[PDB]
RNA sequence: GCUCGCCGGAAGACCAAGGGUUCCUGUCCAACGUUAAUCGGGGCAGGGUGAGUCGACCCCUAAGGCGAGGCCGAAAGGCGUAGUCGAUGGGAAACAGGUUAAUAUUCCUGUACUUGGUGUUACUGCGAAGGGGGGACGGAGAAGGCUAUGUUGGCCGGGCGACGGUUGUCCCGGUUUAAGCGUGUAGGCUGGUUUUCCAGGCAAAUCCGGAAAAUCAAGGCUGAGGCGUGAUGACGAGGCACUACGGUGCUGAAGCAACAAAUGCCCUGCUUCCAGGAAAAGCCUCUAAGCAUCAGGUAACAUCAAAUCGUACCCCAAACCGACACAGGUGGUCAGGUAGAGAAUACCAAGGCGCUUGAGAGAACUCGGGUGAAGGAACUAGGCAAAAUGGUGCCGUAACUUCGGGAGAAGGCACGCUGAUAUGUAGGUGAGGUCCCUCGCGGAUGGAGCUGAAAUCAGUCGAAGAUACCAGCUGGCUGCAACUGUUUAUUAAAAACACAGCACUGUGCAAACACGAAAGUGGACGUAUACGGUGUGACGCCUGCCCGGUGCCGGAAGGUUAAUU
RNA sequence: AGGACCGAACCGACUAAUGUUGAAAAAUUAGCGGAUGACUUGUGGCUGGGGGUGAAAGGCCAAUCAAACCGGGAGAUAGCU
């Protein structure tokens, strides 16, 4: 068991894109960012009790940051982690 | 055994091999087998300390018992097989129990041949006895220093040492150099000469033969610049020097034995 | 033609890394004097 | 968009290393791009990398590193035992099709596989830090059986031609399908089986090794490919309908055979040679202590799990190493057609490019080439450079020789195309059919079809038939070095270095010798037929005299002579 | 069979021309040598400066070598410019 708190804090926000819209409405997948840290079981456990859907698989990848002039000043945005989470073709969130 | 080759090439011209029909076509006896890689002449501070090393072609050690101290339980040599590790072959004896060891080959042990170690053994090629039990004037090999330690004394092919005199608990033996040494009479001999007596005779041929062997070229003191050796420098082919080692010490004739702790084992040195 | 810096970051690492340098009492001293200039990278890791 | 040109064993495609957002889309042209720029690897914004099977991680070790105690050392530290790390090596498992602007063996579809944990059921001796087997190993060569792949034919769809001819022996295109599962074939290796006993495997062992009988004489191991299935599926030339000119939806014919054939597979094979060719774990097996109708083991079934990190893009390059968008450097994999011996070379396919300044003109001179009257080395330090030779088959080939060579010596002849021999031969492959049977991936016969040199004879065109590309100049005398090699990275490749061979000399093993204040280590897990040093330098004939000087070796009667007393 | 022969890849570097503020701080073009071996190459490791390594040229040890580079003694000394 995982605890509610670790829950409650591994997922941090859904993402937003056209290949994210794609996924959702041709093969039932959402993709969300969530902690750097969260395990795949972490995540599949989080989004059963946080959306009440059913999960069956969840692929997870690493995006890494973008290096980024401000003013010609070194800059380096943060990497984050994202997750395709797959739902049981029935459930809709 | 001895055979020329033909000069189909430069580097065959000159080579002559020395061939064994009876030597084991087959792989070794592998519960006898040991890794050992190669030093390059190298030690465990990195450095050449041994010059002119390197290369060749890979070997396994082949465990050779020189101890030859399994009493009384008679060995049947299996075959005759070759040593990468030496200059002799060696023989697989397998004894009456089951177990298996290699030990040198002396002349004339041809495979099916009995074979057996201990104060009791028969006076024949290929038993290890100790040296107050072999008879004076006898042609041993293997022989060992210390009593138990293993042999040591003529193990190279072609090579044997004679015992000339018993005088108490010290035989004399004549070792190959030609030097008269004593040695305590409990120590273990086994008789007759080594085998493979044919190994000098054979000629490398080309540069390439002794690379396979590990040897490195050797480059003459005299090509050198004088930063370099000794005998370096010069306009021309000069020397007007008295011959040393790359070390500056003498190295034609000038003594190097310092040993007063073994000194009085030494009847005659060898001359 | 073949020039003298062929990188190799396995290399690189254990010849010049914070744990070569930490390995030996001249390393960390170049750790220290590193630290003392006030380096904003003290090692190649970085 | 249509033409033209270039590479095509690469200038195509995919990786490793390295780099790190250069990848895709929208937008901008200040600076950067050796010019312009609407374009960009430039600026700005947004998007993009999906794994139980790929890789890392992980288990295991090499070289080597670190190293509890330990040994050693003024200190710092050095070495090293038990150990513990360390791949460039060993160790379980996934394929085909589809899809995005950008990922895919990761997503989707279909069909699989591996390991482990639980839970039942049945049976049962389980157990290791120990034993044994295995893993597990070289070079070269040769052949057979295959496949990737290609060609042709058959089949299917389409065509009937901008200029003479083209309903045919005509033209164009397609003719594809995996892992897995079942079978067990060409080949390779091996005699099995059952007893009894034993100084061996540190103890034990039913395992391994050894010994003695009996018995059977065929049993086992391994193994490419093919065949069946996977697959009534997918894919598929096209055709039909459209946004909207990018591409979307539906349907979908044939989908066979013969021949040729790898450097890939059988093959970690086989034969042979000497220079004699990793380790450890996973794996199989044996028991010890121990547990003993519990555990644990085996099998069947069900269920669960397989985490974490990488995954974009470049990758013989404009993204890596060279300060540059630099004629340089950079490991592995793939390997189409025609001709050819060929991965050379020429022209092409797939695919990718035209090298980020152009437009004119047609002076000297410079660079890179083509041709040249007569002469032909007269040039020059020197035939430097250029010119020339150049293939295959056959004929023929000197001095000298270490009998191998010299030798491709030198020199010469033939060479295209057509026809016949023979509507395609010798040879290779080999269907149907027939027969046999220890009946099938079988044997015998049989020759259909396919493929196919080389030669002779006759004819024939051109100035020329090895027509292009490609592709030895040859001979004579002589110095030096025997030879193959190595060398002054970046003015010297040689006659210098090395070398096999020779000789002298040291070294009796705790070897001499070398690196180390030392402990240690190399020599060497070697033992005088070995190892070190020095000179000479294949081979043939040889290697003469001098020990006064210097050095070394031996001697020790005498002279001289230190610390010490 | 072979440190055998001819010859691509690959390793090298004998000649000539170009270039010499280069396309390049050592290259290009045409030829050239080896090309089963004393061969070549990837990855990792070891040898450290009076030291290494050197088939030996005083060669090489990061475009640096008759004694590397970096920091320090250090503002060495300089009857010389
Ligand atoms: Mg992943
Ligand atoms: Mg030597
Ligand atoms: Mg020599
Ligand atoms: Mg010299
Ligand atoms: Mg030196
Ligand atoms: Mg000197
Ligand atoms: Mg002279
Ligand atoms: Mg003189
Ligand atoms: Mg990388
Ligand atoms: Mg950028
Ligand atoms: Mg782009
Ligand atoms: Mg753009
Ligand atoms: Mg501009
Ligand atoms: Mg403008
Ligand atoms: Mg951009
Ligand atoms: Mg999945
Ligand atoms: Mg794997
Ligand atoms: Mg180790
Ligand atoms: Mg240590
Ligand atoms: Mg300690
Ligand atoms: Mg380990
Ligand atoms: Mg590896
Ligand atoms: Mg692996
Ligand atoms: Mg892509
Ligand atoms: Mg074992
Ligand atoms: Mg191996
Ligand atoms: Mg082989
Ligand atoms: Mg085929
Ligand atoms: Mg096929
Ligand atoms: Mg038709
Ligand atoms: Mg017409
Ligand atoms: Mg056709
Ligand atoms: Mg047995
Ligand atoms: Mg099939
Ligand atoms: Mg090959
Ligand atoms: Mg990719
Ligand atoms: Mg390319
Ligand atoms: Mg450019
Ligand atoms: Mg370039
Ligand atoms: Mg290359
Ligand atoms: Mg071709
Ligand atoms: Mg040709
Ligand atoms: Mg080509
Ligand atoms: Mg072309
Ligand atoms: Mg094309
Ligand atoms: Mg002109
Ligand atoms: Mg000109
Ligand atoms: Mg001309
Ligand atoms: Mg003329
Ligand atoms: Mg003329
Ligand atoms: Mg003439
Ligand atoms: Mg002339
Ligand atoms: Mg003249
Ligand atoms: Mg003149
Ligand atoms: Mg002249
Ligand atoms: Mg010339
Ligand atoms: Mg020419
Ligand atoms: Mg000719
Ligand atoms: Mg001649
Ligand atoms: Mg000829
Ligand atoms: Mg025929
Ligand atoms: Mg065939
Ligand atoms: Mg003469
Ligand atoms: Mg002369
Ligand atoms: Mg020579
Ligand atoms: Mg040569
Ligand atoms: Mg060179
Ligand atoms: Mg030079
Ligand atoms: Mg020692
Ligand atoms: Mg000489
Ligand atoms: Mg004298
Ligand atoms: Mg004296
Ligand atoms: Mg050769
Ligand atoms: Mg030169
Ligand atoms: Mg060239
Ligand atoms: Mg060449
Ligand atoms: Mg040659
Ligand atoms: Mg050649
Ligand atoms: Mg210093
Ligand atoms: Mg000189
Ligand atoms: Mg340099
Ligand atoms: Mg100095
Ligand atoms: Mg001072
Ligand atoms: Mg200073
Ligand atoms: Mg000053």
């Amino acid at each position: 068991m995982i605890r509610e708190e670790r829950l409650l804090k591994v997922l941090r926000a859904p993402h937003v894109s056209e290949k994210a819209s794609t996924a959702m409405e041709k093969s039932n997948t959402i993709v969300l960012k969530v902690a750097k840290d969260a395990t795949k079981a972490e995540i599949k456990a989080a989004v059963q009790k946080l959306f009440e859907v059913e999960v069956e698989v969840v692929n997870t990848l690493v995006v890494k940051g973008k290096v980024k002039r401000h003013g010609q000043r070194i800059g380096r945005r943060s990497d984050w982690k994202k997750a395709y989470v797959t739902l049981k073709e029935g459930q809709n969130l | 055994a001895v055979v020329k080759c033909k000069p189909t090439s430069p580097g065959r011209r000159h080579v002559v091999k020395v061939v064994n029909p009876e030597l084991h076509k087959g792989k070794p006896f592998a519960p006898l087998l040991e890794k050992n890689s190669k030093s390059g002449g190298r030690n465990n501070n990195g450095r050449i300390t041994t010059r002119h090393i390197g290369g060749g072609h890979k070997q396994a050690y082949r465990i050779v018992d020189f101890k030859r101290n399994k009493d009384g339980i008679p060995a049947v040599v299996e075959r005759l097989e070759y040593d990468p590790n030496r200059s002799a072959n060696i023989a697989l004896v397998l004894y009456k129990d089951g177990e298996r060891r290699y030990i040198l080959a002396p002349k004339g042990l041809k495979a099916g041949d009995q074979i057996q170690s201990g104060v009791d053994a028969a006076i024949k090629p290929g038993n290890t006895l100790p040296m107050r039990n072999i008879p004076v004037g006898s042609t041993v090999h293997n022989v060992e220093m210390k009593p138990g330690k293993g042999g040591q004394l003529a193990r190279s092919a072609g090579t044997y040492v004679q015992i000339v005199a018993r005088d108490g608990a010290y035989v004399t033996l004549r070792l190959r150099s030609g030097e008269m040494r004593k040695v305590e009479a409990d120590c273990r001999a086994t008789l007759g000469e080594v085998g493979n007596a044919e190994h000098m005779l054979r000629v490398l041929g080309k540069a390439g033969a002794a690379r396979w062997r590990g040897v490195r070229p050797t480059v003459r003191g005299t090509a050198m610049n004088p930063v370099d050796h000794p005998h370096g420098g010069g306009e021309g082919r000069n020397f007007g020097k008295h011959p040393v080692t790359p070390w500056g010490v003498q190295t034609k004739g000038k003594k190097t034995r310092s040993n007063k702790r073994t000194d009085k084992f030494i009847v005659r040195r060898r001359s | 033609m073949k020039r003298t810096f062929q990188p190799s970051v396995l290399k690189r690492n254990r010849s010049h890394g914070f744990r070569a340098r930490m390995a030996t009492k001249n390393g960390r001293q170049v750790l220290a004097r590193r630290r003392a200039k006030g380096r904003a990278r003290l090692t190649v890791s970085k």
